[PDB]
RNA sequence: GAAACUGCGAAUGGCUCAUUAAAUCAGUUAUCGUUUAUUUGAUAGUUCCCUACAUGGUAUAACUGUGGUAAUUCUAGAGCUAAUACAUGCUUAAAAUCUCAGAUGUAUUUAUUAGAUAAUGAUGAUUCAUAAUAACUUUUCGAAUCGCAUGGCCUUGUGCUGGCGAUGGUUCAUUCAAAUUUCUGCCCUAUCAACUUUCGAUGGUAGGAUAGUGGCCUACCAUGGUUUCAACGGGUAACGGGGAAUAAGGGUUCGAUUCCGGAGAGGGAGCCUGAGAAACGGCUACCA
RNA sequence: UCUAAGGGUCGACGAUCAACUU
């Protein structure tokens, strides 16, 4: 199959390597597992040493961490809006590691109402104690209103099976506002 | 090559076995465990070749099978068990206790100990590390991991271990002045205090030991082991407390007899 | 071409000759668990409904249940598969097997008697097999005769008399999940040793937290 | 370094997070590092923009194995340079020596500034490239 | 105690030297770049939205009986029955801390936090060990297993306890290993002086894939990389080394072959099982 | 059905305008 030999791959002189070794199972590679979006389906790979690997295959939910409170709600990823490696993975709506995708928002929008209750989307002194520290960002706020958070594929769904990743803030945020309204 | 090998060759075997030439095409491998494989004597070696209680290896199977043979308070019934440096190999039949050390010329000595001494063991702390739910370990020379353990016991160190309860029940620091054991090396068997220790950080730890003869021979870190401190060994020496005496005085002492 | 028929009720099976081609050509076309008559086949079958269920051409290769052809083909054979066992793990093996669908190609054809229509056929109800043995499990026991939970199964286990040299001694299977006192020792010592090592942590971890106030409390008395 | 952000991705420290919601003074929290061996750690590395996850200072690098000396020839790669090490090979049968020379891909940190000449001390890291397993530690710029 | 299911082994050994010229190999490094059945040591009071004095067949083998084919270690149909096979599923403290009664074991995935210090562990070094916060999961584990001894208390009952072991099991460590890996070192040849780079060549970024690093592969980008200190190509009746012969000294020639390392099982390629094989006294295909 | 590269004008960026070739 695949193999991730340099046994092949001539050296660094150019020089052509002549062939010895059959290709050994200790170096073998694997089909890319080409994660879509909906209808959940991940099969397990066997992996050296009888571990297990998780293809996922349309993913429909993540776990995405806002990391500015600290919340990680799990969320519907609605579609890739930018990819740094290959347009096609955009085009195709590809889940993957650093790809820029749009979740739900709407978990995000419930815990903020529940915990500082600041209309952020649109017993009783907790809201008081979470003071006037409850400004999150206008770049950040501004996506309550399409209800669609830009984030970031931080896992590995064909490694691991999971598509989790955290919302964009500050100047990655900015970074790919950029890139999206320059190509978009 | 597709998988672990099962077979030691003879002439590939440890030479401080002093296994024969043409006894047999193999050696016992030693099985994994504690310590080593070449590092390690198996039971059917000890017994065998050294003791000379069973003449082949199925009377050494015959002796581990009736539960006689004991090795750090385990019957360890293994024909090929890995024993190694300080462990206690006690038979109760025939009430003795051996201490597994090296004798000066780099081999494993039939070394009788008392009772009362077979009790325990000395371990060198290969590691110090924090586990799993923030509790403290230290792993020794023959692979044994001792929760929460003194926090002035690093590594070097040496630790008495109980050998029934499997507990620390005292630790000598490693620094100079402190007898210890080369457990390795062209010094292996000596016996001398350590005079300095050289860092080069990256590299590997140098120490420099010095013998009731004055004699002084540098070795790496790895194959140093305190054994307590200068002239009260934690443990009784063998015959010779590993002098490295040259072949011109052990000529000498051998035509001595005459 | 043979009929391996059988009646799976209080068992039952015998092998009939049907040599003729007006009579046989109602197997044709059909591949499994069809609703095929004994009036339809024999004179010897009314009202019979046979469960049409594998079978064996001519150079003896079996049927496969779900190939849906008329001729045989060499299939990749796996572990949990019919027409082939694997003579060690992970071994596959393509062996040539012949498709669901019934033709002339059959030499022997297999039928599983599920309705019972007519006159008793002499292979269908006169003879039956016992089965051979009792079940084994305590409560595969309990549901074989009827009796509640808590009625102490061990009694009445089927039994069988061995008549060799005049002293036909009994011969009761042992009885598997078996409530019994040495398992309930069992799992009480696994619940005793979980606890005993529980304690043994806690105290040892307050051992050493005494030992860590100590050193702390010496160092900075020490300054 | 000239803008930096001149990837298709965002170019961070992993785990590194400035958070936006406390005032913090620096703004620009970045992650450096003691590369051991008694290499001191440039003041390059210490402030400056760059990211380089291979960089021995401010990347996921560690140096662990030969400590080399070299003479640069290349700085024609992108963070990479080619080092040239001479050295004497002795030829028993003649009781001398032969000049012989190798090669040596090695990782340029922008923490450093490196020119034809400039003999450079490089350590050894884990493969981070085809050819390439050791990084720039030292510049030693003459 | 046959057979059979289950477990383990069959990846060791043995053979040969065809390929292989920076490849292998030798010495020396590294894993702060990974996997590791087994052994040894340590390690698991946390499992629920009407069984635990112990669940199911959703299961069947061996066995009984009926057969097919000339022929295979081919097997079909039907009737039974077990598990340390398969699939499920409870009982085991108190307290504390958070959230607004619930949660807090462990495994997975992500994000965040601590991991300090000239006047709260380790390393030369880390985003290390480990802990914490918020969540996540086609739920991982947290014994429904086996032998021998039978004991203590006692409401004398299917009472409550209780020993020595075997097997199984999460994680860490160790051991046996494995996979990559640093530096230096290979015979003849220029009637081989340029080679590599569209089709990865050298490097960067990101991803995929891997056990993991890595152009290992992909996308975008840059134009690099080797070489008269012999690159690249060609030859080898070349597996490398330990070593062998001959040897004043220096050398010369040999090393298929008792040990170590590599490779292969007619030639290739692919793959299942498994900790470990690109296995061949394993399978699949093609060629002969 | 898309993607990418290749421009003019005006004030290391912004505004506006535009045609084809790969
Ligand atoms: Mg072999
Ligand atoms: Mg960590
Ligand atoms: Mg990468
Ligand atoms: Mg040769
Ligand atoms: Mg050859
Ligand atoms: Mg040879
Ligand atoms: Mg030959
Ligand atoms: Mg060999
Ligand atoms: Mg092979
Ligand atoms: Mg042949
Ligand atoms: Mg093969
Ligand atoms: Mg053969
Ligand atoms: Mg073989």
């Amino acid at each position: 199959g695949i193999s991730r030999d340099s046994r092949h791959k001539r050296s660094a002189t150019g020089a052509k390597r002549a062939q010895f070794r059959k290709k050994r199972k200790f170096e073998l590679g694997r089909q890319p597992a080409n994660t879509k979006i909906g209808a959940k389906r991940i099969h397990s790979v066997r992996t050296r040493g009888g571990n297990k690997k998780y293809r996922a295959l349309r993913i429909e939910t993540g776990n995405f961490s806002w990391a500015s409170e600290g919340i990680s709600k799990k969320t519907r990823i609605a579609g890739v809006v930018y990819h740094p490696s290959n347009n096609e993975l955009v085009r195709t709506n590809t889940l993957t590691k650093a790809a820029i995708v749009q979740i739900d928002a709407t978990p995000f929008r419930q815990w903020f109402e529940a915990h500082y209750g600041q209309t952020l989307g649109k017993a009783e002194r907790k809201w008081a104690a979470r003071a006037a520290s409850a400004k999150i960002e206008s770049s950040v706020e501004s996506q309550f209103s399409a209800g669609r958070l830009y984030a970031c594929i931080s896992s590995r769904p064909g490694q691991s099976g999971r598509c989790d990743g955290y919302i964009l803030e500050g100047e990655e945020l900015a970074f790919y506002l950029r890139r999206l309204t320059a190509k978009k | 090559a597709r998988g672990p090998k099962k077979h030691l060759k003879r002439l590939a075997a440890p030479h401080h076995w002093l296994l024969d030439k043409l006894s047999g095409c193999y050696a016992p491998r030693p099985s994994a465990g504690p310590h080593k494989l070449r590092e390690s004597l198996p039971l059917i070696v000890f017994l065998r070749n050294r003791l000379k209680y069973a003449l082949n290896g199925r009377e050494v199977k015959a002796i581990l099978m009736q539960r006689h043979v004991k090795v750090d308070g385990k019957v360890r019934t293994d024909t090929t068990y890995p024993a190694g440096f300080m462990d206690v190999i006690t038979l109760d039949a025939t009430n003795e206790n051996f201490r597994l050390v090296y004798d000066v010329k780099g081999r494993f000595a039939v070394h009788r100990i008392t009772d009362e001494e077979a009790s325990y063991k000395l371990g060198k702390v290969k590691k110090v590390q924090l586990g799993k739910k923030g509790v403290p370990y230290v792993v020794t020379h023959d692979g044994r991991t001792i929760r929460y353990p003194d926090p002035n016991i690093k590594v070097n160190d040496t630790v008495k271990i109980d050998l029934a309860s499997g507990k620390i029940t005292d630790f000598i620091k490693f620094d100079a002045g402190k007898l210890v054991y080369v457990t390795g090396g062209r010094n292996l068997g000596r016996i001398g205090t350590i005079v300095h220790k050289e860092r080069h950080d990256g590299g590997f730890d140098l120490v420099h030991i010095k013998d009731s003869l004055d004699n002084t021979f540098v070795t790496r870190l790895n194959n140093v082991f305190v054994i307590g401190e200068q002239g009260k060994p934690y443990i009784s020496l063998p015959k010779g407390k590993g002098i490295k005496l040259s072949i011109a005085e052990e000529r000498d002492r051998r035509r001595a007899q005459q | 071409m043979k009929l391996n028929i059988s009646y799976p009720v209080n068992g039952s099976q015998k092998t009939f000759e049907i040599d003729d081609e007006h009579r046989i050509r109602v197997f044709f076309d059909k591949r499994i668990g069809q609703e095929v008559d004994g009036e339809a086949v024999g004179d010897e079958f009314k009202g019979y409904v046979f469960k049409i269920s594998g079978g064996n051409d001519k150079q003896g290769f079996p049927m496969k249940q779900g190939v849906l052809l008329p001729t045989r083909i060499k299939l990749l054979l796996t572990k949990n598969v019919s027409c082939y066992r694997p003579r060690r793990d992970g071994e596959r093996k393509r062996k040539s097997v012949r498709g669901a669908i019934v033709g002339p190609d059959l030499a022997v054809l297999a039928l599983v008697i599920v309705k019972k229509g007519e006159q008793e056929l002499e292979g269908l109800t006169d003879t039956t097999v016992p089965k051979r043995l009792g079940p084994k499990r305590a409560n595969n026991i309990r549901k074989f005769f009827g009796l509640s939970k808590e009625d102490d199964v061990r009694d009445f286990v089927i039994r069988r008399e061995v008549t060799k040299g005049e002293k036909t001694y009994t011969k009761a299977p042992k009885i598997q999940r078996l409530v019994t006192p040495q398992r309930l020792q069992r799992k009480r010592h696994q619940r005793a040793l979980k606890v005993r090592n529980a304690q043994a942590q806690r105290e040892a971890a307050a051992e050493y937290a005494q030992l860590l106030a100590k050193r702390l409390s010496e160092r900075k008395a020490e300054k | 370094e000239l803008t930096v952000q001149s990837e298709r991705a965002f170019q961070k420290q992993p785990h590194i997070f400035n958070n936006p919601k406390v005032k913090t003074s620096k703004r620009t929290k970045r992650w450096y590092k003691n590369a051991g061996l008694g290499f001191k750690t440039p003041k390059t590395a210490i402030e400056g923009s760059y990211i380089d996850k291979k960089c021995p200072f401010t990347g996921l690098v560690s140096i662990r194995g030969k400590i080399l000396t070299g003479t640069v020839v290349s700085t024609k790669m992108h963070r990479t340079i080619v080092i040239r090490r001479a050295y004497l090979h002795y030829i028993p049968k003649y009781n001398r020596y032969e000049k012989r020379h190798k090669n040596v891909p090695v990782h340029v940190s922008p923490a450093f500034r490196v020119q034809v000449g400039d003999i450079v001390t490089v350590g050894q890291c884990r493969p981070i490239s085809k050819t390439v397993r050791f990084n720039v530690v030292k510049v030693s710029a003459a």
